[PDB]
RNA sequence: CUUUAAAUCCUUUAACGAGGAUCCAUUGGAGGGCAAGUCUGGUGCCAGCAGCCGCGGUAGCUCCAAUAGCGUAUAU
RNA sequence: AGGGAAUCAGGGUUCGAUUCCGGAGAGGGAGCCUGAGAAACGGCUACCACAUCCAAGGAAGGAGGCGCGCAAAUU
């Protein structure tokens, strides 16, 4: 019943350009 | 000549956003559009500062407090407009890049 | 950091897609766009100048 | 006298002289004799003015008694006060819970009224779904919490506000709805459902209040479609856009264009079918081309305002409050 | 039984909510739909619609008595000065 | 919660306070015991003026015209053209617009057509000279803040035209006007329309004859408008303005009788009477003139919750009733303290008016 | 050159000082500071509340309900309220809170409710926030404990201004937190300063301490569903209040105030004296809905 | 286990722990791709600026420099 | 007159180690009591200056933190 945070919120990468 | 610069010997300055003169004019140049008018708190002088990219205007409103730095180089990058000597760096002590990339939220 | 702003904007690379001819008018042929019209427009302009 | 016949009289803001002075004797002239002639930065000066006003505000009514002070400046902050409220619903008293706090927010001028509120809105970065226009949503604004039906629109460079189907993924967006008046510059918060628990992030969107008005002025794009049936080089005959000759007369000279991008003009109606017309164009058309004209149609929003009444619930079900459902739930 | 004052307002709200929920599931009218042909819309519907559109060219000027008098005033002035 | 009132007197202030507060007002029994029971045309013209300068208002008039219901909307500015009724002066309508100008959504650009100079209503020359500096004290000053008279008008024909423009402000600055100052110069305006230009000069030498002993510096301007600028009726008048060291202004004005009724007034008598009327104002002098007392009090209440002080002379019956309506609408109570000034020999006693403003902002202004 | 470097550094110091000048409307005698305690449902909110109360008064409190007002220091009083996991409660308290204490489970990590409340605070005006993380006793004073503290601290500094304190509660001795940690935590609340928020300054608001129903008893017998007249007691905060005004009570609706009257202040500050510490007379607890001593 | 007054740390050591090995390195600079979309100006079919917004629908392109480091402003 | 002075030890140049003081004061100036050793790092009396408790009669006393969105080893 505990709402743990997602991976996106834990690491606030945001709009970071994608690299190889 | 210690106080020669418009910032009074400082590297940065704080100002109050008066209006977005580029937005009020209906020209879709995107070089006129990113021009805003601010008034420096230290001496009350009115200058025109540049917003780095269109869409960061959405984060700024009138009567806000912003941090303005000089525009040293790459002045010719903007399209055929004089007076490119200032640029807006922060609003509410938060960098515009952090707000644009979605890394921080503006605190009211 | 003007380039940094542009790179963030171009993170997503999905482009706008083209719409096709309606089904009830399919026998007429393909719906021509600006690139298709420019081929026949420049062809006619080429011949008229020569004549 | 002030705070302790006349009707049907002239509305004149003039002080008539009941008993004028002679102005010929020297003694009368003597009464008015004295009235006639016989390095700090700009930030420091502003700071100096504020301190003088701050001292003046505190040191104005200190002499008068507290009962006297209430009449002139009202109840100051820092007083223990007793408030009497009438017409409270019965379910508040019977279903009272000491754990749930009670807050009393003073309203400003015109905040009790309702109107059209234009807001700058951005969908939250951590919310999974997006917001569809014309679906119910709850706003947390000022002191209030209420559910309304908003319209999402985007601004153009010419100043036109055109309607949007959905909230954009990554951009700010204008929002308009019918609701209570709220002062400009305040933030607001958006939720989809207060009741129930959700594993994901529950805050839908965030923004600021921009405008208050009585008219929305929001418009939507409408296109009327036609198909050619007879072609003479530039001139072509178009059917399907209209259904009567009265329709063509209203739209003579309107700018029309094809899907291919060739621009044209409506010239004159044709009689042989019901609603055809003659149109000239930049270049010759093909049979497969489709022509349309671009028109703008004003839209409207229903006036629906449903405040949240969580405290008006029994003690066990204060969390469960529901309202109008969205399109997906229906 | 007796109905509470808050419960009376809830009944009116419930009727309003039900009517609004009907509209969402209902088919949209032709004005709201984009790209509509003449077949879908009823006859002579656009006459009362008050739509906004743009005109391609300027309309031809209309001749009236006032335009005649101003033009004759110009002619008379040139006659007096012999401004041929 | 709507307020209820009776009668037609004090009609303007009830309507102006209603639209600022946002609370509807009900007016009953307007000129009931009269041969003509209904509303007068000039009052109806004022209501039409409010409708154009606001957005979303609802106004209800009985078929008899004895009762009025007014539901205020938001204030919307822009360009407005209005034709004022000739029975009352343009200055009758201009006082209400001066109260409502800074709180519009858009800057107000209004041109008013009617009669400019009249005996019943204050002249537009007085409002330009004295009322406009008072708003500049509150911070409503701007480059577009001006009154310009295109053409003059006299009753009964009228035919005058003025244009008014005022900037919009989010909040009003507090003021502390407690020192009246000492009178340096006297300025005046002499005007004559549809008559001989000699009438203006015959007024000047009479006003100067009395006022030259108190002050060395008096100079009166003369204005003569020709053609369509003159108007449709003949007349003449004089307006006098006194300036102090502190920047305050005191004014008095008089006008000749209309053509239809009343005996002709000698220009020398008009110049003498107007000068004596100005001296009466000086004996009553304060930081604001008697006409502008109600305007000064209203802008003080609309401050940003600060203590503000003004020093004004004897209270007019108009202002005393205006204070009662302020308590009814905005629930503000001023603190009144009279000043004896017995031996200083300035003149009559003065009244010091102080209050704390209620939290008020311009809700119509657009944040962008 | 050193003078020029000194000159430039002074200007940068001046830049940070610059801000919009505004009239100081803070009261001469401030009301008690509102302190909210929130967190995940079983983190230890109510246990922390008792520790702070016992740190200041020595007066026994049982069945803690609603706001509790205590004297903590010579010149400062605190009103302490617990925030539930219900989203409706979270929204209302953020509008009224002056100080926020957020509880974080160090063993489990960050949860959704912690991040949701921060977003609420940023919308309606950001108050002073101090984060306290508990359950540190699960770790074994090793590399894992040292790295977990650093990981949580850097993520916490992104949401709030950098330099915001995180307090560490090691463990419980007999079901209560250690006295030294609680005493240190109470020292931070005493010396904190607060900025003026825009919404709170413009509008008066009151957190009600006591409610009393004032109706004729026979009217209730005739009709239970009748509208009822209710009297409310609380501290006035924010701005001045007029006699006849419109007030909004969240969760109920809009009402108009009929009568208003001030009362002598309970839990009042002491008349000034130079005693080193406040005696048992000066330490007061006001809690009309909580039950003091043994009586409820 | 050892350590130590007691414990932590270091050194030993039992068992788990990798295919998209998603157990996912960043910062700065320079380019490409687009619709029945919007604005402005013209040299009919063009150009500039720009484009997650289109009729209906809501259930992760390329190259360059440094690399756990890398930019900007002012004075020099 | 924080700075020194010295000292020992050393293969890949020493990011070595430690020691030594000039005095004075204990809310402010005087007087006084013990012991081998103090005109006491501790009692007392008078005067001066502070401050606490009370049933209002009387009784007992002798150092550092912030002002940089920032106060835990002040353990
Ligand atoms: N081990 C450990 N347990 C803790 C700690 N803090 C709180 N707890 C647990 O929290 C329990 C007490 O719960 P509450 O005092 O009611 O705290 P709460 O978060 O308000 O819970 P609710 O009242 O249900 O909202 C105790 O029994 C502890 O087991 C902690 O620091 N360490
Ligand atoms: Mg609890
Ligand atoms: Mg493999």
């Amino acid at each position: 019943a505990k709402r743990a945070i997602t991976y996106q919120i834990a690491k606030n990468r945001g709009l970071t350009p994608r690299r190889k | 000549a210690l106080k020669a610069n418009p910032f009074g010997g400082a590297s940065h300055a704080k100002g109050i956003v008066l209006e977005k003169v580029g937005v009020e004019a209906k020209q879709p140049n995107s070089a006129i559009r990113k021009c805003v008018r601010v008034q420096l708190i230290k001496n009350g002088k009115k200058i025109t500062a540049f917003v780095p990219n269109d869409g960061c205007l959405n984060f700024i409103e009138e009567n806000d407090e912003v941090l303005v730095a000089g525009f040293g180089r790459k002045g010719h990058a903007v399209g055929d407009i004089p007076g490119v000597r200032f640029k807006v760096v922060k609003v509410a002590n938060v960098s515009l890049l952090a707000l644009y990339k979605g890394k921080k939220e503006r605190p009211r | 950091m003007a380039a940094a702003f542009r790179k963030a904007a171009k993170s997503r690379q999905r482009e706008h897609r083209e719409r096709s001819q309606p089904g009830f008018r399919k026998h007429l042929g393909l719906l021509e766009k600006k690139k298709d019209y420019k081929l026949r427009a420049d062809d006619y302009r080429k011949k008229q100048e020569y004549l | 006298l002030i705070y302790g016949h006349k009707a049907d009289s002239l509305d004149c803001s003039r002080f008539l002289v009941e008993a004028p002075h002679d102005w010929d004797l020297e003694e009368v002239m003597n009464s008015i004799r004295d009235c006639f002639v016989t390095e700090s930065t700009y930030f420091d000066d502003l700071k100096g003015e504020m301190q003088k006003q701050a001292q003046l505000n505190r040191a104005e009514f200190e002499d008068q008694d507290d009962e006297a002070r209430v009449q002139y400046e009202g109840f100051r902050p820092g007083m223990y006060v007793r408030i009497e409220i009438e017409n409270v619903p019965c379910e508040f008293v019977q279903n009272f819970d000491p754990h749930y706090p009670i807050i009393l927010g003073g309203l400003g001028n015109s905040e009790g009224n309702v109107g059209y509120v234009q807001m700058r809105l951005k969908k939250h970065r951590w919310y999974k779904k997006i917001l569809k226009s014309r679906d119910p949503i709850i706003f947390s604004v000022g002191w209030r919490r209420f559910q309304t039906i908003p319209l999402y629109y985007i601004e153009d460079h010419n100043g036109r506000q055109r309607l949007l189907k959905y909230t954009p993924q990554h951009m700010h967006c204008g929002a308009a709805f019918w609701g209570p008046i709220t002062p400009q510059g305040t933030g607001f918060l958006a939720i989809q459902s207060v009741s129930g628990i959700m594993p994901d992030f529950r805050i839908a969107a965030t923004g600021v209040v921009l405008d208050l008005d009585k008219s929305i002025k929001i418009v939507k794009k409408l296109k009327l479609t036609g198909f050619p049936y007879k072609i003479f080089k530039n001139t072509s005959f178009i059917k399907g856009m209209f259904n009567s000759a009265l329709e063509v007369a209203k739209f003579e000279g309107a700018v029309i264009r094809t899907v291919s991008g060739i621009r044209g003009q409506i010239k004159k109606a044709l009689r042989a079918p019901e609603g055809a017309f003659r149109a000239s164009f930049e270049d010759k058309l093909l049979m497969s081309d489709i022509v349309f004209m671009r028109t703008w149609y004003p839209v409207s929003i229903p006036a629906f305002y449903n405040p949240v009444t969580s405290l008006l619930k029994p003690v066990g079900e204060k969390d469960t409050w529901s309202g109008m459902r969205t399109t997906g739930q229906l | 039984e007796v109905k509470s004052s808050f419960e009376k307002r809830q009944e009116k709200m419930n009727e309003k909510i039900a009517s609004l929920e009907k509209e969402l599931l209902e088919k949209k009218p032709w004005q709201l739909q984009g790209e509509v042909t003449a077949q879908k819309r009823p006859e002579n519907s656009l006459l009362e619609e008050t739509l906004h559109f743009d005109h391609a060219v300027r309309m031809a000027p209309v001749i009236t008595e006032e335009t005649t008098l101003q033009l004759e005033d110009i002619i008379k002035q040139r006659i007096r000065d012999q401004a041929w | 919660h709507s307020l209820s009132y009776a009668g037609c007197n004090f009609l303007r202030q009830r309507l102006v306070l209603s639209t600022l507060s946002g609370r509807p007002v009900k007016i009953r029994k307007i000129r009931a015991r009269d041969d003509n029971p209904g509303l007068r045309d000039f009052e109806a013209s004022f209501i039409r003026l409010l409708d154009k300068i606001t957005n979303g208002s609802r106004i209800e008039i009985n078929q008899t015209g004895t009762t009025l219901y007014y539901q205020p909307g938001l204030l919307y500015g822009g360009s407005v053209e209005h034709d004022c009724s000739v029975l009352r002066g343009i200055g009758y309508y201009l006082e209400s617009l001066l109260c409502l100008a800074p709180f519009m959504k858009h800057p107000l650009k209004i041109v008013l057509r009617g009669v400019t100079n009249d005996q019943v209503d204050p002249s537009v020359d007085v409002l330009k000279a004295t009322a406009l500096p008072l708003l500049k004290q509150f911070g409503i000053d701007g480059e577009s803040f001006e009154l310009k008279i295109v053409r003059r008008g006299m009753p009964p024909g009228g035919g005058g035209e003025v244009v008014f423009s005022c900037p919009v402000r989010k909040v009003l600055k507090p003021i502390q006007l407690t020192d009246p100052g000492k009178i340096k110069r006297i300025r005046g305006m002499a005007y004559s329309v549809r008559v001989s230009p000699q009438m203006a000069n015959r007024i000047v030498d009479s006003a100067r004859s009395i006022l030259n002993k108190f002050i060395p510096d008096i100079y009166i301007y003369t204005d003569h408008m020709k053609g369509v600028n003159s108007g449709k009726s003949p007349g003449f008048g004089l307006s006098l303005v006194a300036e102090t060291t502190s920047g305050t202004f005191l004014s008095a004005e008089l006008a000749s009788n209309p053509q239809g009724q009343g005996a002709a007034v000698l220009p020398e008598d008009l110049g003498r009477n107007c000068a004596r009327l100005l001296l009466e104002e000086i004996y009553r002098g304060g930081c604001v003139d008697s006409t502008n007392q109600s305007l000064a009090l209203l802008l003080m209440t609309l401050g940003q919750q600060d203590v503000s002080k003004v020093l004004l002379g004897p209270l007019s019956p108009y202002t005393i009733e205006f204070l009662r309506h302020l308590k009814s609408f905005f629930q503000i109570m001023f603190k009144i303290e009279t000043k004896p000034c017995g031996e200083e020999l300035k003149g009559g006693d003065k009244v010091l008016m102080t209050c704390v403003g209620i939290g008020f902002s311009n809700l119509s202004k657009t944040l962008k | 050159v050193r003078m020029a470097r000194s000159f430039h550094r002074t200007q940068d110091l001046k830049t940070k000082k610059h801000h919009i000048p505004v009239v100081d409307r803070t009261p001469l005698e401030p009301p008690p500071i509102v302190v909210v305690v929130m967190g995940p449902p079983k983190v230890g909110k109510s246990t922390l509340i008792q520790c702070l109360i016992r740190n200041f008064t020595r007066q026994k409190l049982t069945e803690i309900r609603g706001p509790v007002t205590i004297v903590s220091g010579k010149k400062r009083r605190l009103t302490i309220i617990e925030c539930g996991c219900d989203i409706n409660m979270m929204i209302d308290l953020a509008k009224v809170a002056d100080l926020v204490l957020m509880l974080i489970d160090a063993s489990f990590g960050f949860e959704m409710e912690t991040f949701e409340f921060l977003n609420i605070c940023q919308v309606h005006g950001f108050p002073k926030i101090m984060g306290v993380l508990t359950h540190l006793d699960s770790f074994k004073h090793n590399k894992q404990l040292k790295k977990t503290k650093k990981r949580l601290k850097h993520r916490f500094w992104t949401e709030v201004y950098p330099g915001a304190k995180l307090f560490y509660l090691s463990g419980m001795v007999h079901g209560e937190y250690q006295n030294q940690e609680i005493h240190n935590l109470g020292r931070f609340i005493t010396v904190m300063k607060f900025r003026p928020l825009t919404w709170q300054t413009s509008h008066p608001y009151i957190l009600a301490d006591r409610m009393e129903d004032l109706t004729n008893p026979e009217d209730i017998r005739t009709n239970i569903k009748c509208d009822r007249k209710v009297s409310l007691y609380g501290y006035l905060r924010g701005a001045h209040l007029k006699n006849k005004s419109q007030i909004h009570m969240p969760g109920v609706g809009d009402f108009a105030v009929s009568d208003i009257s001030f009362l002598p202040d309970p839990c009042a500050l002491p008349e000034q004296q130079k005693k080193r510490c406040l005696n048992e007379k000066e330490k007061l607890v006001y809690a009309p809905l909580s039950g003091v001593g043994g009586v409820l």
